[PDB]
RNA sequence: CCCAAAGUAUACGUUAAGUGGAAAAGGAUGUGGAGUUGCUUAGACAACCAGGAUGUUGGCUUAGAAGCAGCCACCAUUUA
């Protein structure tokens, strides 16, 4: 009835460690993760599968048992799989262009747009409009995005600026 | 808007409790309430 | 309102322009006017038309015609029976005139 | 607007407000009512308030029954003057509401309709309020 | 594919055929005599017609039975029909015709039984506020 | 508890705001309790994979109301 009792498949190859006072390292073929944990939780991994118990029934239990899982989750699928957040710049001159590991953007500022990523993260231009970022972090790959939608936030009369995949924007009449 | 009196106006608000505040968040940008 | 009354059978004709425009759009939406029209109606096959639309949209140029159409249906109504008390009120200001004249 | 058109005495004292209500406690008119909770003086304008208020929004349905009356008159002395020299004029009518009382009936409705126009009623009153109906033991 | 009601009598103009054919990209005056050639014996009533499309520009067209509407009206005689059904009752219908008509929509409808089709056209009788008597 | 004399006393709960240590109408999926009621391992509320229909564009209605302007008895099948 919960997330925290489901099981969680991992595929082939990566292993986890458990190590004291809660920090877990996950090794995979696309990368490598550590987050410190809260010491009141008692976690314990099976044969191919991550289980986290909860050691109560009080509502801060009941949520971090609830997290806890899930960024586990987040992180068996981030470092086999990995996680794309793709973006388009629509407009008549609109491009992302690259100069070695430098995005550029070429949004209607009169000053060139720069943004620097981070390590680990890779951004890929392949056409006109959509562009891609590859992480295997969820909240890496969420900021980064975040950090690309704030130089334009998209205006509501037409589409302009950032914009992810299927999401309406509310359309307004203009005079 | 900011008011003491936060309500839903329609059948698509959602009443949230951020940060020890009563508000509420909706598809439409009207009808975003908070209070304090 | 007689004015009124020939701008009735006046709106019958842009309702009808405005029928043709929706049996038809669906091209050259953007920029539409002077577009040749085939007749929908009657064998005759009356010379293509070519109606002139300002630049709201394709179908809304068509939809207000056809809202001319009907406030024009209801002044057809409501002009009738503006008339009808007009001539009562000249006809009672006719008799007030009458009184008026020939009173001590 | 609710006034008598004759009075015994203009000027009156201003009385005391406790204990609960002497009568009109139980709902026994319409199916629905207000319960006060609290007890406060209740103008005749609030009465006129709260009656339209519930007027407008039952357009089709019974009638109200007002379950209270401004039968005791309040004065006011002039603005800027000096204290004492007489007893003011009286300026208007209250009703004395204890907690406990019923102060508006309707029947012949709906319920959520009478919900809501008791509910746009209680919003003119100055006490707290509460949804009250009939009980059949009986 | 674009299904639409098309009348046999008033196939010829640029009403509904037109437009719905002009935007698959065919001409309508070189099909409007192949539809009227075979709704000649059903003159008179509105007949849905599939329009099936092709990549080749090249269309066959599947025609249906008519509407249980329409053979009400045909059965009954009254062209329009009331303003509330089931309030005014203006047409009674007998059964041997609505058994006729029933049996009429046996290659489309996908009903086993005939009962079955005859219990969904009392349905059909009872929306026209034609009484089933 | 210390200033400042005497319990960082015992048992059972409650509050998470510095309420305690400043007021109301009104608003609110805060939390601890008490009591009904529909369902529930014949498998419950949500989530993910599929069906989401032909009589039928049900009628009146505006060109057009094709379930989704309005008024409306609001039915019948294939059936999981």
């Amino acid at each position: 009835s919960r997330v925290g009792k489901k099981l969680l498949e991992i595929p082939s190859d990566v292993t986890v460690t458990l190590n004291d006072n809660n920090t877990v390292a996950v090794k995979g073929p696309k990368g490598e993760l550590t987050r410190t944990f809260h010491p009141d939780m008692e976690i314990k991994v099976e044969d191919n599968v991550l289980t986290v118990a909860r050691p109560s029934d009080q509502k801060e239990h009941r949520a971090l048992h609830g997290t806890t899982r899930s960024l586990l989750g987040n992180m068996v699928e981030g470092v086999s799989k990995g996680f794309e957040r793709g973006l388009e710049l629509v407009g008549v001159g609109y491009r992302a262009s690259k100069s070695g590991n430098k995005l550029v953007l070429n949004v209607g500022y009169s000053h060139p747009v720069e943004i620097v990523p981070e390590e680990g993260i890779e951004i890929e231009v392949p056409s006109q409009t959509k562009v891609v970022v590859k992480g295997t972090d969820k909240e890496r790959v969420g900021a980064i995005a975040a950090n690309i939608r704030a130089v334009r936030s998209p205006e509501p009369y037409k589409g302009k600026g950032i914009r992810y995949e299927g999401e309406v924007v509310r359309r307004k009449e203009g005079k | 808007k900011v008011r003491p009196s936060v309500k839903p106006i329609c059948e698509k608000c959602k009443v949230i409790r951020r940060k020890g505040k009563v508000m509420v968040i909706c598809e439409n940008p009207k009808h975003k309430q908070k209070q304090g | 309102l007689e004015k009124t009354l020939e701008y009735s059978e006046n709106a019958k004709e842009f309702q009808l322009y405005g029928e043709l425009l929706t049996a038809n759009l669906y091209m050259l939406k953007k920029g539409d006017k002077q577009a040749e029209v085939i007749n929908y109606y009657d064998e005759e096959s009356p010379t293509i038309t070519i109606p002139l639309n300002p630049n709201k949209t394709p179908s809304e140029n068509a939809q207000a015609y056809f809202t001319k159409y009907q406030k024009a249906k209801n002044s057809v109504a409501v002009v009738e029976e503006q008339i009808r008390l007009a001539q009562e009120e000249i006809e009672y200001f006719d008799q007030l005139i009458q009184q008026l004249s020939s009173a001590s | 607007m609710l006034l008598p058109k004759r009075v015994k005495y203009r000027r009156e004292h201003r009385g005391k407000m406790r204990g609960r209500a002497k009568g009109g406690t139980e709902v026994h008119f319409g199916e629905f009512g207000i319960q006060a909770l609290e007890a406060s003086w209740i103008t005749n304008r609030q009465i006129e308030a709260a009656r339209i208020a519930m007027t407008r929004y039952m357009k089709r349905g019974g009638k109200v029954w007002i379950k209270i009356f401004p039968s005791k008159p309040y004065t006011a002395k002039p603005l800027e003057v000096r204290m004492g020299s007489g007893k003011g004029a009286p300026e208007g009518w209250v009703a004395v509401v204890k907690p406990g009382k019923v102060l508006f009936e309707i029947s012949g409705v709906s319920e959520e309709v009478a919900r809501e126009a008791l509910r746009l009623a209680s919003h003119k009153l100055p006490i707290k309020t509460k949804f009250v109906k009939r009980e059949e033991i009986g | 594919v674009v299904k639409l009601q098309i009348p046999a009598g008033k196939a010829n103009p640029a009403p509904p055929v037109g437009p719905a054919l002009g935007q698959a990209g065919v001409n309508i005056m070189g099909f409007c005599k192949e539809f009227n050639a075979r709704t000649a014996d059903q003159a008179g009533l509105i007949i849905p017609v599939e329009i099936s499309v092709y990549e080749d520009r090249s269309f066959t067209f599947i025609t249906k039975t008519p509407p249980a509407a329409v053979l009400l009206k045909k059965a009954a005689g009254i062209e329009s029909g009331s303003g509330e059904p089931n309030r005014n009752k203006v047409a009674t219908v007998k059964r041997d015709k609505v058994r006729e008509i029933a049996e009429t929509k046996m290659p489309d409808l996908n009903a086993a039984d005939v009962e079955a089709a005859m219990r969904m056209v009392e349905g059909t009788a009872r929306s026209m506020g034609i009484v089933i008597e």
